[PDB]
């Protein structure tokens, strides 16, 4: 329909989409792991369990 | 990658793509003269890209689909009613002139962008440097006011100073009686009302302002009516021009970089066409502006950005 | 403080007053700026020599270096101003208001 | 005035001392973290609106990254803020303990022995 | 029948170089559309 | 009390996700459901308040105000959809968003436990009101009105903020329960006098107090119909609620700091009632009526007695309903004839009988016909003022005579006489307008049936 | 042009009764109009008004009016039986109050 | 006399007039560095005498 | 200008500021100021025209005078105490000169005249840099030497800055001068609380920088430098004007927007000391800034101004360059009040 290329085509930029999704997933996994180790260290230092 | 500072920093330079045939060409002439055919022939022989003269709907052909839009949403002016009633009290004449100047500016920006991006030459019919003649013919005939001329001069002053004038200016000279005969032979009922004074004013503006002032920037090739059909002779006359006098030889990589950043980004090109100067001929009230903008946003491929209109068949939107 | 210290401080104050009170030429004000730099150099050198602060002896030279930079900067600007007006008068720098 | 810059033992550019590891970390359902994620979602919606894209549906990966980044920064911001408030409380209590002359606990009086003036409303 | 909206006469209140013009500042001009003053013919 | 706050926040995306031709239906239905839910707050105790959490609490003073707010939202939606038919979908959704945000801010304002949170929400109500007035008002004066609405408020509220933080540095808390239990008298010093003024002037300008009322005719005349409804019915009561909250820390200074404000309230009540007798614009008359009733409320709050507090609560609720109904009644005629001049369209009883009945009932409640709750509040305040000083019955008495006059004057000008001959575009009343009038008026008489629900904590 | 600007003319107001003689004044779409009327009437009168009034009318006595009346009845009965005064001017026992030692 | 004139005159109109006059006084400078550099000199001397001499 | 040279100059500006921020020696702080000014002068002249040259000349004169006074104060301090470390400033005359020099660098009243002129004479990008990044170094030095400040002088300059910012902004139709007067008033607010709590100064600086970045980026997105050219933006992109209106309301300090947070906090801090009259005056004066922000909002978003015919052509094209940080800047400028206690992390 467009007279010009419209560089963003019908298919999305797969490299950018993959990079964005990978960054989000990696950040979420890192946050979960960090929270787990933080809870463990707090429990150990205060001796709850 | 989009052209920018990063592309210029590493690699890309405009000066290397110029291969002695860049040569922005414009082919001016009076009404009904065969300047378009000559421009097409020049472009075909020299291998340059031909730009047909920018009309009311030139911008339509470059955005969305190349089809023209309704006159209400694009242009808001008429050439036919300019011929029918040039002294209409609704401001049609200067509105048409201003819209045509904006269209010519957009076309010049497109041609410069193409030349600087590919190194291929271009051939234009008229330009922003030549539009003013029509304005002059409008003012001498009483079709527009002096305030309109002042506004036009302001816009031209802030716009046309940022670009490079064409390498070679080709002019086709046709006498006014011959032009009237051609117009009569044409058959368009709107062009038969063109008085000879209007054409004479156009010719006077050309021969007394445009050609003298353009001859200082570069040499001007003038051809009469009979020696313009022989396009090969015009081409071989163009091929032996010593073009080392104008601003084009005074261009290096950084100036070309600035110009290339300017010619893209058409919003920056058109920035100063809508300056807040409130002439009744071109000022549009808030209610009409709102209604017309709402009408425009409802066109099938115009609500969103080009690749995001699912009602014209855009897929994978939710990943873009 | 000795009399010499007061004299150098007075020289700095005079140069500052000369800079703050423009007559016509930008060049005269640039000269007043250079005079302030010179007075600061002399004052710092006298203090550093009096107290035998050995490592501070390189400090005044550093000052001079940036003085030159500041001196160059000013001159550059003056050139442009002159190229606009054919003169270096501060009266011509009035396109912008408050 | 700067209260805590010269506090002894402070490492210049740490952002999270080891002592802070003795405090309970914020929960992942902390309402402040939820509000930070809401801020990220609003940023994504505004990004869609400015770019003339369908506001709610245009980029799901971009919106997800917005929310994730805001939550990720907010977690550590909340940790540091809680640590600073704990430090303030610790210092205040230690100072009160070490200067009993400036913080005396005076004898308590009941309201049956305190004479308060009565102001009638009329 | 319709909501009032500003017209040209209303919009011209904000088009001057300054609000609340006085006798002194009535001759102040707004800056050029692009920030380029015309070049003077200060021939040397 | 998140069971009321969260559904409004859900109204927001429900409006922004609705189909283009279902926004009004969905908004009205769920607004009415939220009002029904908020009806449960009327179950109050005799000793203390409902302390939901550390942040929100409900008293016998704020619960009827919350019910009034939640009930006013659907009425505003019904009144707005007529003159917004030509609007685009996005702008209609933005208008509804402004109304929803205003309701949320008011709901949180009436239940905040701390004074600074109350201040923040009570200032946050400014933005949606100003946007509504200056974007959807009809005439060019709206812009000026907006400015008058803004600065008049802020010039009162900026000192209050300072006082508030100062108080928190002195007593250590701004929690209202702690403030009430740990109350200490205010001595007679210049510092205490200026603290009193800082604590009082913002609420005074909100009521508004006579002499500080000039913003109100402008803002309430230039606003669209929903703006006028919410300005008269709820936003004026912020001042009274805040004053009744803040007076717990101002004794015994009030005993003599109230004299200028009492004199201003009584004399300016007479003055604004008199102004109503010569008014050419029908909306301005209703605005000045609001000023007179609020002067009565100010007197009641300033004399600080249980009877005056009960009367003030009842009067605020009754006035909210009555003034909103009167604004809607005037808006019907304005939409028919596109002019606010009172004498333009006359003899409307001949053309619109049921609307004339609505006009009669609204004007009857305005003049406080017994046993309406308008009359109950007015009589309680008058009795308390009589106890304060026997001479007040003069001024109050004069007010009772003037009010009825102008009230009936309004009716006689619009409904009686002969119809204007050249006005031929007066169409029959729509079902929407009649339903709006009924949904205004029936709760008034229902509340008369059980008046202890609007009599407050005293 | 003797004009100041290009503007649309002010349009006439539309009568909802022209295209819909029984129009209810809610919407130009007759079906949406009818359902707006129906939902307003059902959720405003049938649900909130009548049911809310019934709910408020039968709210349980958390204000403790009847409890206070019964307590006062017991107090009056006891005090009249033993000949004590019905009410005392002091609501606090003076033995729990310590006045200041000196008044001079 | 009261609602349309004097009550307008005292609080809002006086405030608008005063703010407008002060705005005109403050903002109307020629943009000449000579004048406000002289102002800078005056400020420096005043700050050296009024605030600095008293310590 | 070459992009490489522009990047080098921007990096040198930032390096001078960082040298000011990390130095322990007064000479190195002065050198950081010199390097920052030397790199900043050409950045103001990037688009060459007489107005830019005039602005650069005025800026150079002001900053060079300020640096001379700075060095003289340092040398006096060394004379009365052989110390080079940035500390409690053992001499009062030197401290007065230091305060005046830093105020002249910041543009505080009465050394305020150069700010509107320089801002009006340069481009919007240069104005963004000048009004955001150029405040960091003098404010950092003032925070470091706050305990030796004379409260009378700084409070006088802060109150004057607030008053003059409001009054000067009341008179402007040019957007850059409006931004400059707003900057003057906000610098006054920042320096009013400095002798009492530097954390509040940092918080106010951060919020002001966020709001100013959002403002300047919105002004660059819609190529408007005057009120009348900004009044056209509604007919091209209404979303930009709506976001601008909300940002202006936040800059006005209205609750519950983020711009209310610093003033609130500052007022509270001032009441922790005695300081009652000054905060009341400051708020009542900030009402003027709110007034001219509201006038701008009236012109650009709340009413529709007449447009031009050629605007139709602009409807057919999209914005090429996109600012990646604009949405986050807008969100941080508006919806940040509920996270107020996080300011504890600043100290
Ligand atoms: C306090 C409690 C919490 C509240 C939080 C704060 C408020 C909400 C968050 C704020 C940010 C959120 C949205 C940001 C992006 C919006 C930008 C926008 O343009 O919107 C258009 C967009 C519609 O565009 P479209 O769909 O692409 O097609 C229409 C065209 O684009 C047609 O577009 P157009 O451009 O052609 O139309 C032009 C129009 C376009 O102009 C606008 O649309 C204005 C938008 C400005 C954004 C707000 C500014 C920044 C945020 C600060 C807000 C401050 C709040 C504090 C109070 C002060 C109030 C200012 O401009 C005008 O018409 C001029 C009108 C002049 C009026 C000026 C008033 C503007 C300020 C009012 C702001 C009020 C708050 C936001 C209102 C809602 C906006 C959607 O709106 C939306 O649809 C998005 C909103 C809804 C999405 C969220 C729904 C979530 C999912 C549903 C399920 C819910 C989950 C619940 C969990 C439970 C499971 C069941
Ligand atoms: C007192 C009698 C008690 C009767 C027992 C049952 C009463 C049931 C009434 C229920 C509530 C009324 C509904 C209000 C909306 C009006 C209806 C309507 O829109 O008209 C369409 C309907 C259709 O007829 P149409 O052929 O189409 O003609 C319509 C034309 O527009 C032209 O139509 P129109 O020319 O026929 O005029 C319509 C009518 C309707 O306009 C109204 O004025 C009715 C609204 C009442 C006035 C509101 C402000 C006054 C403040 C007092 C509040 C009292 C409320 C008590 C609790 C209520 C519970 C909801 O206005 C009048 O006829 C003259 C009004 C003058 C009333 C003077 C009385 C003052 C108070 C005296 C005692 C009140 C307390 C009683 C206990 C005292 C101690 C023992 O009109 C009628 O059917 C006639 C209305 C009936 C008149 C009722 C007046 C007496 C009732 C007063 C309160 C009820 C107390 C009940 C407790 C037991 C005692
Ligand atoms: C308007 C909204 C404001 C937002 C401002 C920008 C937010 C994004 C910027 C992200 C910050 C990146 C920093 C994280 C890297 C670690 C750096 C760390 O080492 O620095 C520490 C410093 O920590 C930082 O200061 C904390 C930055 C967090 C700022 C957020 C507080 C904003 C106030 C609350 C508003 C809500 C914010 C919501 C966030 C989205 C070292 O402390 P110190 O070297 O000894 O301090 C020197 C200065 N002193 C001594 C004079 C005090
Ligand atoms: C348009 C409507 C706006 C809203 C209306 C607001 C009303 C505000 C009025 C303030 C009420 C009283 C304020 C202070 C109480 C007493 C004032 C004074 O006149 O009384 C005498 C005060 O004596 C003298 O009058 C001294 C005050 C004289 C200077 C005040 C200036 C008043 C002149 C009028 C200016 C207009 C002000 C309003 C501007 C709009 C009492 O003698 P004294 O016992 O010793 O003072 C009591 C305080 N002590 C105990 C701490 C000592
Ligand atoms: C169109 C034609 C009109 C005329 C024809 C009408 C035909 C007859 C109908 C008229 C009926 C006459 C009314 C006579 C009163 C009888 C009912 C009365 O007895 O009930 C009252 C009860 O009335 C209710 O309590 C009052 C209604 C509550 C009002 C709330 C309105 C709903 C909310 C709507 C939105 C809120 C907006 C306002 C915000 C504040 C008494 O309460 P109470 O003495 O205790 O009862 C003691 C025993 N209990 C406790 C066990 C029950
Ligand atoms: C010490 C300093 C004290 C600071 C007090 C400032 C109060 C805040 C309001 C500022 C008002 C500024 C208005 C002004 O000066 O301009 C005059 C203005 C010119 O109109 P413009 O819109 O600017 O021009 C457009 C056409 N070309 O004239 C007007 O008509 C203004 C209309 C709106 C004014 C509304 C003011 C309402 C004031 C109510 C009382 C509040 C006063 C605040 C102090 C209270 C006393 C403690
Ligand atoms: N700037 C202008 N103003 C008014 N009319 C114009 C303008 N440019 C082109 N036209 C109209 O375009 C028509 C034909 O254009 P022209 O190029 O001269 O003939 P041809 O199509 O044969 O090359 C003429 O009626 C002429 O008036
Ligand atoms: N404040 C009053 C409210 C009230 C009024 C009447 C009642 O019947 C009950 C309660 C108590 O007592």
């Amino acid at each position: 329909k467009f007279y010009i290329r419209e560089p963003p085509h019908g298919s999305p930029d797969w490299l950018k989409v993959g990079l964005t999704l990978g960054t989000s997933v990696f950040l979420w996994i890192y946050l979960i792991k960090q929270h787990k180790e933080d809870v463990l260290e707090y429990k150990r230092r205060n001796g709850l369990e | 990658l989009q052209y920018g500072p990063l592309a210029f920093v590493l690699g890309e330079r405009t000066t290397r793509k110029l291969t002695e045939t860049s040569k922005v060409i414009t082919v001016d002439g009076n009404i009904c003269s065969g300047k378009g055919r000559l421009a097409r022939e020049i472009a075909e022989k020299l291998g340059l890209r031909h730009f047909p003269e920018a009309g009311i709907h030139y911008a339509d052909s470059t955005t969305g689909d190349g089809k023209p839009l309704d006159v209400q949403l694009s242009g808001n002016c008429s050439l036919e009613k300019f011929y029918d009633d040039p002294k209409s009290n609704d401001g049609n004449s200067y509105r048409l002139q201003s819209w045509l100047y904006a269209s010519r500016l957009l076309q010049y920006a497109d041609a410069l962008e193409h030349l600087l991006s590919t190194g291929q030459g271009v051939v234009l019919e008229r330009s922003i440097y030549s539009d003013f003649v029509f304005l002059e013919a409008m003012y001498r005939q009483g079709f527009i006011r002096k305030q309109c001329v002042e506004h036009y001069n302001e816009v031209k002053k802030v716009t046309a100073c940022e670009y490079l004038p064409p390498h070679v200016v080709v002019y086709v000279d046709v006498p006014v009686p011959e032009i009237q005969s051609r117009i009569q032979k044409k058959g368009n009922p709107h062009e038969m009302k063109i008085t000879a004074a209007y054409l004479q004013d156009i010719e006077n503006a050309y021969k007394k302002t445009f050609l003298p002032e353009m001859s200082e920037k570069c040499e001007v090739l003038q051809y009469s009516a009979r020696e313009a059909e022989d396009a090969e002779k015009v081409v071989e006359d163009i091929e032996y021009l010593k073009c080392d006098k104008g601003p084009w030889p005074d261009q290096d990589d950084r100036t070309f970089h600035r110009l290339r950043m300017l010619v893209q980004n058409k919003l920056e090109v058109l920035n100063y066409t809508t300056i807040p100067v409130y002439l009744p001929e071109i000022t549009i009230g808030a209610h009409q502006s709102d209604r017309v903008f709402q009408k425009f946003t409802e066109l099938p491929g115009r609500k969103y950005s080009p690749g995001y209109n699912e009602d014209v068949g855009d897929k994978w939107i939710w990943l873009k | 403080m000795p009399l010499v210290y007061m004299n150098i401080i007075m020289a700095f104050a005079i140069a500052l007053a000369g800079l703050l009170m423009y007559r016509s030429h930008l060049m005269s004000s640039l000269l007043c700026l250079e005079g302030m730099m010179l007075s600061l150099f002399i004052m710092s050198t006298l203090i550093i020599l009096n107290t035998h602060f050995t490592l501070a002896n390189m400090m005044p030279i550093i000052l001079l270096v940036f003085a030159a930079c500041e001196a160059a900067l000013g001159l550059s600007l003056l050139v442009m101003v002159s190229n606009t007006y054919g003169t270096d008068y501060v009266q011509n720098l009035n396109l912008l208001q408050c | 005035m700067t209260m805590m810059s010269g506090r002894p033992g402070r490492v210049p550019l740490q952002f999270l001392p080891n002592e802070a590891r003795s405090l309970p970390p914020p929960k992942l359902t902390d309402p402040r973290l939820v509000y930070m994620g809401f801020l990220g979602y609003c940023s994504g919606l505004i990004d869609n609106a400015i770019r003339r894209r369908p506001v709610v549906s245009a980029g799901l990966h971009r919106q997800l990254l917005y929310v994730t980044s805001f939550v990720f920064f907010g977690y550590y911001l909340l940790k540091r803020q809680d640590y600073m408030y704990a430090l303030r409380d610790h210092d205040m209590f230690a100072y009160v303990k070490s200067h009993p002359e400036d913080f005396p606990e005076k004898d308590k009086k009941t309201y049956g022995e305190i004479l308060e003036e009565f102001h009638p409303v009329r | 029948a319709r909501q009032w909206q500003p017209d040209v006469e209303w919009a011209e209140q904000f088009g001057g170089a300054v609000m609340y013009p006085t006798k002194e500042t009535a001759h102040w001009k707004p800056p050029p559309w692009n920030d380029v003053d015309p070049p003077k013919d200060t021939l040397v | 009390m998140l069971k009321i706050i969260i559904p409004t926040t859900m109204l927001l995306p429900m409006t922004w996700m609705s189909k283009h031709n279902m926004i009004w239906i969905n908004a009205t239905v769920h607004s009415l459901l939220i009002s029904l839910i908020s009806l449960s707050l009327l179950n109050q105790l005799g000793e203390n308040s409902l302390n939901f959490s550390l942040t929100f609490f409900s008293d016998s003073l704020s619960a009827p105000l919350l019910v009034l707010t939640t009930w006013l939202l659907p009425l505003m939606l019904m009144a707005s959809q007529s003159h917004l038919s030509k609007e685009t979908t996005t702008r209609k959704k933005l208008y509804i968003t402004m109304l929803i945000l205003l309701q949320l801010f008011l709901i949180m304002t009436f239940t905040a436990t701390e004074l600074i949170l109350f201040y923040i929400l009570f200032e946050a109500t400014l933005v949606p009101t100003l946007i509504i007035i200056t974007r959807w008002g009809n005439q060019t004066e709206r812009l000026n009105a907006g400015l008058y609405f803004l600065f008049y408020t802020l010039a009162g509220s900026l000192p209050l903020l300072v006082a508030l933080v100062y108080i928190q540095n002195t007593t250590g808390s701004l929690n209202f329960l702690i403030i009430h239990y740990w109350s200490h008298p205010l001595s007679n010093s210049w510092s205490n006098i200026f603290m009193w003024l800082a604590c009082i002037m913002a609420f005074m300008v909100k009521m508004p107090l006579y002499g500080l009322h000039l913003w109100l005719p402008k803002a309430h005349v230039e606003a669209p119909i929903a703006g006028s409804m919410v300005l008269a019915a709820v936003l004026l009561k912020l001042g009274g609620y805040g004053m009744m909250r803040i007076t717990t820390i101002l004794n015994p200074l009030t005993n003599y700091m109230a004299y200028p404000f009492l004199m201003l309230s009584m004399w300016g009540m007479i003055m604004t009632s008199s102004i109503c007798l010569r008014q050419t614009d029908l909306k301005s008359l209703i605005a000045y009526s609001s000023v007179s009733h609020m002067a009565l409320v100010i007197v009641a709050i300033m004399i600080q007695t249980p009877w005056s507090f009960m009367g003030a609560t009842a009067l605020m609720i009754a006035h909210g309903l009555t003034s909103s109904m009167l604004f809607c009644l005037a808006n019907t005629n304005y939409e028919r004839v596109h002019s606010r001049t009172m004498i333009l369209a006359r003899g409307l009883q001949t053309l619109l009988p049921l609307m004339a009945t609505w006009w009669l009932v609204a004007s009857l409640t305005n003049l406080a016909l017994p046993p309406s709750i308008n009359l109950i509040g007015e009589l309680f305040i008058i009795t308390a003022s009589f106890s304060w000083s026997n001479i007040t019955i003069i001024l109050m008495g004069m007010n009772m005579m003037i009010t009825a006059l102008y009230s009936l004057y309004m009716l006689i000008t619009t409904q009686r006489g002969k119809y204007t001959h050249h006005i031929n575009n007066i169409k029959p009343s729509f079902t929407r307008e009649n339903a709006l009038m009924a949904l205004h008026i029936l709760p008034l008489l229902l509340l008369t049936l059980n008046p202890k629900m609007i009599l407050g904590p005293l | 042009p003797t004009i100041r600007l290009q503007e649309d003319p002010d349009p006439e107001d539309e009568n909802l009764y022209e295209k819909n003689p029984d129009s209810h004044g809610y919407d130009k779409d007759p079906i949406v109009d009818l359902w707006n009327m129906r939902v307003v009437f059902f959720f405003g009168f049938s649900i909130v008004l009548v049911l809310g009034s019934t709910f408020v009318a039968y709210l349980p006595d958390y204000r403790m009016q009847e409890w206070a009346r019964r307590e006062a009845e017991r107090l009056v009965k006891y005090r009249e039986a033993n000949g004590l005064p019905l009410m005392e001017s002091n609501c606090f026992d003076p033995n729990k109050i310590q006045l200041p030692e000196d008044e001079d | 006399l009261l609602d349309l004139i004097w009550l307008e005159t005292i609080l809002p109109k006086t405030t608008s007039f005063i703010q407008m006059k002060m705005s005109i006084m403050v903002s109307n400078q020629k943009g000449l560095i000579k004048l406000y550099f002289l102002s800078f000199l005056i400020t420096i001397m005043i700050s050296m005498t009024l605030f600095n001499y008293h310590e | 200008m070459n992009p490489i040279i522009y990047t080098t100059l921007i990096m040198t500006v930032m390096s001078g500021t960082m040298l000011v921020m990390i130095s322990s020696h007064w000479l190195l702080i002065w050198i950081g100021f010199e390097m920052n000014l030397l790199a900043m002068i050409p950045v103001l002249m990037k688009n060459f025209n007489p107005r830019a040259t005039e602005a650069a000349t005025k800026y150079f004169l002001t900053q060079a005078t300020a640096s001379m006074m700075l060095m003289m104060a340092i040398i006096i301090n060394l004379l009365y105490s052989g110390q080079w470390t940035i500390t409690k400033m053992f001499n009062p005359v030197a401290m007065t000169m230091m305060t005046m020099a830093l105020a002249m660098k910041l543009g505080l009243s009465p050394f305020h005249f150069w700010v509107p002129e320089v801002t009006q004479g340069i481009s919007l990008q240069a104005g963004l840099l000048l009004l955001t990044w150029q405040k960091l170094a003098p404010l950092s030095v003032l925070c470091q030497i706050s305990q030796s400040i004379n409260p009378n002088l700084m409070l006088t300059m802060a109150m004057l800055s607030i008053l003059i910012g409001g009054w000067g902004g009341l008179n402007q139709t040019q957007l850059r001068k409006i931004m400059a007067y707003s900057s003057i008033a906000h610098m006054g607010w920042m320096t009013a609380v400095l002798p009492y709590n530097t954390t509040m100064t940092i918080l106010n600086l951060l919020i002001y920088i966020t709001m100013t970045l959002a403002m300047f980026m919105l002004l660059i997105h819609s190529s408007a430098t005057t009120t009348l050219s900004l009044s056209h933006t509604w007919n091209k992109m209404p979303v930009i004007t709506s976001l601008m209106m909300v940002t202006l309301l936040s800059m006005g300090g209205l609750p519950p927007l983020s711009g209310f947070m610093p003033k609130w906090m500052i007022i509270q801090e001032m009441t922790k000391n005695e300081s009652i009259i000054m905060p009341t005056l400051m708020a009542m004066t900030a009402l003027l800034n709110l007034y001219f922000y509201m006038r701008l909002a009236y012109s650009s978003s709340l009413t529709m101004f007449p447009s031009t015919n050629n605007m139709k052509m602009k409807w057919q094209f999209e914005h090429t360059k996109q600012m990646k940080l604009l949405p986050t800047m807008i969100v941080l400028s508006t919806l940040v009040l509920p996270m107020t206690p996080a300011l504890s992390s600043l100290n």
